[PDB]
């Protein structure tokens, strides 16, 4: 009747970065989630909290898709209960979480001979991330006693570090999309099915 | 705990930088090392500038750190080894006349030439040359020329330069808390940690000694036996109680005794195993040989090998418009990237240089998960230590049967086993007393006990006291002996190879046992044998995050060098020497001259 619009979410052309993933919301959108399982193109598929087999009898009021890339070896950061560089600074999760993620690919769309540079991903920061949180902010990092004044030096740092995706990379290094489902039950009636 | 934090946080920096750095570094080497032209070199000098400076920069940055506030010891071990870069701690002058002597030393030593004493119009070099004739040739006058040729045309010119050059490299190592270009070489072999863990380079020196001490008998032994068989081709020039003349050991300075099995074969009417015509009519190609090695090392446990291994890697020569460099190596080019470069032939040499490469690659692999400054080896003598023990393992007549290279009802006789063990003794232990001399001499010239007058006097007097060599002609003070050596004018430290040989047999006799194997040592072979590669694999993934203490204990149980397994290597050959040398003597003296 409508069919809903997962195209343009898992298919599109340019993803955002770890610090600065996007945000979509899903309207009064009948949508389908068997057509997503039965497609041999993910690497990682697993779902916490609802099973994805009986996952077209439940109604949810909304349901949020979040996307970025990260590298090969930082998948496993993305679940509940997890400690890492990536989900303490850039995204975290909560351990009630009540969604799914999704994994795959993306070294021959991503990568280029010499480097891509146009990722980048935070690497220093006072506090923890109080899940479901941005900061975008490049004030200049301080380290030390000694108060720095807007520039780089001796325990002043930029904390934001680029990532160097090269084609000839190992699995653990090449680069891997990531979406992210998050399914809320509000107090607003359930207005969409399966 | 409040440098701590600063180091912390600095190190992470430092390691995002240099991973990108040294992975740009690498992979424009690789690309020159392939299709050798004028732009590629051009680009590897301009990909290792770049890495070199910033490396310097940032060790300068980092020495506002001192390691005795900082208590962890996984960040102690990287600071020190980030700190420890004393080879630009001098002047700038001083930096640029060391830099001139090594790079002329170099070109004396590369362009040197002798001519022939009878044909003046023939003059040969090293490679293509006085090798070969050392290699081959029997007559007494030729070699006596040949080398009495090198030794006083290099070291004539090498001998200042490197007068000149002992006391520049004390004053730059006397700037690191070090008192000589001895103890400098000696600080790898250092370790810290728990009591009864630590090792300084002061250990050293004993702990080689003594290990020769207890191998001498055996190496005697087989001195005296060569003797013995070295009369039928010189009945003129041998004393049966002196030494040998350093012209007749096969090689211009006698680090290889390899070439003297012609000579000296046990049972020379029969051939030794060679399966290479097995290959030839079964049609094996480059790639199978490598399936072979891989399916060897996943029988033990071991993981398999990268997909970008099989498409990245120069297996064989390409035979087109396109020369490249043909010496077997292995890369690990960084950010989880493995290749081998090697000339492959259908042949068994090269069956066994690519398992001693892939030992290297799987080692390389299994401390990829440790810090940037902690991926390497542990003693610089683990990594062909691991790598050449494969070798040993692959080369088994039971192995090469169970592959389908031999018959199923080949029954391996006993003569064989002599003169296999003849051949290996004849290179492993026929080199660690010159290696021990080497290194020994070195290190007491850079102290200072051995003057200037006593230069050429101790060495030639050495040499017959340990190795048991005597010189044919005599040599005054304006010669340079060791000069006459890649590794003395190249700056290369000469105990590798004697921690290595002493390494290998632990390591070979405790996975042996891990696999509950009867029968000789020589006769192991670790496949099928979980635990085994259970066990090397529980070693080799720390790297320098702990001391090699720990590394060799994870295998061996035993905190230090042990020499036992090498003697149970050769006991068969032992007693066929002892029942050989009845009626000859053993030992020699060492006041005996072939010119007196
Ligand atoms: C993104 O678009 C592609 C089309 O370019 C979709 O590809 C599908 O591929 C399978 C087999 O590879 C075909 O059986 C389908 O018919 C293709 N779909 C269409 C619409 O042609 C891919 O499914 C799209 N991604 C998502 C998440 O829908
Ligand atoms: C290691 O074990 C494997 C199987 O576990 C052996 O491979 C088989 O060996 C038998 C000989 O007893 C042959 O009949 C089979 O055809 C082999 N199968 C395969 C798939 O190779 C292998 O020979 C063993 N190797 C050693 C050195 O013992
Ligand atoms: C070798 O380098 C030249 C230029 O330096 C280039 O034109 C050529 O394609 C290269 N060959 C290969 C096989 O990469
Ligand atoms: C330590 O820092 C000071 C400035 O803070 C700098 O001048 C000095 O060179 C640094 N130490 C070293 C060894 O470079």
């Amino acid at each position: 009747t409508n069919l809903c619009p997962f195209g343009e979410v898992f298919n599109a052309t340019r993803f955002a970065s770890v610090y600065a993933w996007n945000r979509k919301r899903i309207s009064n959108c009948v949508a389908d989630y068997s057509v997503l399982y039965n497609s041999a193109s993910f690497s990682t598929f697993k779902c916490y909290g609802v099973s994805p087999t009986k996952l077209n009898d439940l109604c949810f009021t909304n349901v949020y898709a979040d996307s970025f890339v990260i590298r090969g070896d930082e998948v496993r950061q993305i679940a509940p209960g997890q400690t890492g560089k990536i989900a303490d600074y850039n995204y975290k999760l909560p351990d009630d979480f009540t969604g799914c993620v999704i994994a795959w690919n993306s070294n021959n769309l991503d990568s280029k001979v010499g480097g891509n540079y146009n990722y980048r991903y935070r690497l220093f920061r006072k506090s923890n991330l109080k899940p479901f949180e941005r900061d975008i902010s490049t004030e200049i990092y301080q380290a030390g006693s000694k108060p720095c004044n807007g520039v780089e030096g001796f325990n002043c740092y930029f904390p934001l570090q680029s990532y160097g995706f090269q084609p000839t990379n190992g699995v653990g290094y090449q680069p891997y999309r990531v979406v992210v489902l998050s399914f809320e039950l509000l107090h607003a009636p359930a207005t969409v099915c399966g | 705990s409040i440098i701590e934090e600063q180091a912390k946080t600095f190190l992470d920096k430092f390691n995002q930088e240099a991973e990108d750095l040294s992975y740009q570094s690498a992979l424009a080497s690789w690309n020159y090392n392939t299709n050798i032209t004028e732009e590629n070199a051009q680009k590897m000098n301009e990909a290792a500038a770049k890495w070199s400076a910033f490396y310097e920069e940032q060790s300068k940055l980092a020495k506002n750190y001192s390691l005795q506030e900082v208590q962890n010891l996984t960040i102690k071990r990287q600071l020190q080894a980030l700190q420890q870069s004393g080879s630009s701690a001098l002047s700038a002058d001083k930096n640029k006349q060391l830099n001139t002597i090594l790079n002329t030393m170099s070109t004396i030593y590369s362009t040197g030439k002798v001519c022939n004493p009878k044909n003046p119009q023939e003059c040969l070099l090293l490679e293509p040359g006085l090798d070969d004739i050392m290699a081959t040739s029997t007559d007494y006058n030729e070699r006596l020329w040949a080398w009495e040729g090198w030794r006083a045309e290099v070291g004539k010119q090498l001998r200042p330069l490197y007068e000149e050059y002992v006391v520049l490299k004390n004053e730059m190592a006397r700037a690191n808390n070090y008192e000589d270009y001895g103890d400098y070489w000696r600080g790898d072999y250092e370790a810290e940690g728990a009591d009864g863990y630590n090792y300084n380079g002061n250990q050293l020196i004993e702990d080689v000694e003594r290990t020769f001490k207890e191998i001498k008998p055996l190496y005697e032994q087989l001195h005296a036996y060569v003797r013995t068989k070295l009369m039928n081709t010189y009945p003129s020039y041998i004393s049966p109680t002196g030494c040998l003349p350093a012209h007749l050991l096969g090689d211009m300075w006698g680090r290889f005794w390899t070439n003297l099995y012609p000579l000296t074969v046990p049972f020379g009417q029969k051939p030794n195993i060679d399966v290479t015509d097995a290959m030839v009519n079964q049609g094996w190609n480059a790639e199978r040989i490598f399936k072979e090695a891989e399916k060897f090392f996943v029988s033990v446990g071991l993981p398999y090998m990268t997909q970008g291994f099989w498409e990245n890697s120069m297996l064989t020569d390409p035979g087109d418009d396109r020369k490249v460099v043909c010496h077997p190596t292995a890369w690990d080019l960084g950010k989880g990237d493995f290749r081998i470069k090697m000339c492959t032939k259908v042949t068994m040499d090269n069956f066994l240089t690519a398992h001693h490469e892939m030992g290297h690659i799987q080692y390389d692999m299994a401390y990829a998960t440790q810090p940037f400054l902690l991926r390497n080896g542990a003693n610089e003598g683990f990594h062909e230590a691991v790598g050449e023990i494969m070798s040993l393992s692959a080369a088994t007549p039971e192995h090469l049967k169970s592959i389908g290279l031999l018959p199923s009802d080949f029954q391996e006789d006993n003569e064989t086993e002599i003169n296999f063990l003849l051949k290996q003794a004849l290179t492993i232990v026929g080199t660690l007393p010159f290696t021990y001399m080497l290194e020994k001499w070195r290190w007491m010239v850079f102290k200072g006990d051995i003057p200037k007058e006593q230069w050429m006097e101790k060495w030639w007097e050495m040499k017959r006291e340990i190795v048991g060599v005597v010189e044919p002609l005599p040599h005054d003070e304006t010669y340079c002996d060791p000069a006459a050596l890649f590794h003395v004018s190249n700056d290369y430290s000469f105990i590798r190879y004697y921690t290595r040989t002493i390494y290998q047999f632990q390591f070979q006799e405790a996975l042996c046992q891990a696999a509950k194997h009867d029968g000789p040592l020589h006769k192991c072979d670790i496949s099928n044998s979980t635990e085994a590669g259970q066990k090397l694999l529980n070693m080799l993934r720390l790297g320098k995050s702990e001391p090699w203490t720990l590394a060799l204990e994870n295998v061996v149980g035993a905190r230090n060098m042990d020499v036992r397994p090498l003697l149970n290597y050769f006991e068969p050959l032992s007693v066929w020497l002892k029942e050989q040398n009845k009626n000859s003597f053993v030992g020699w003296n060492t006041d005996w001259s072939p010119y007196a």
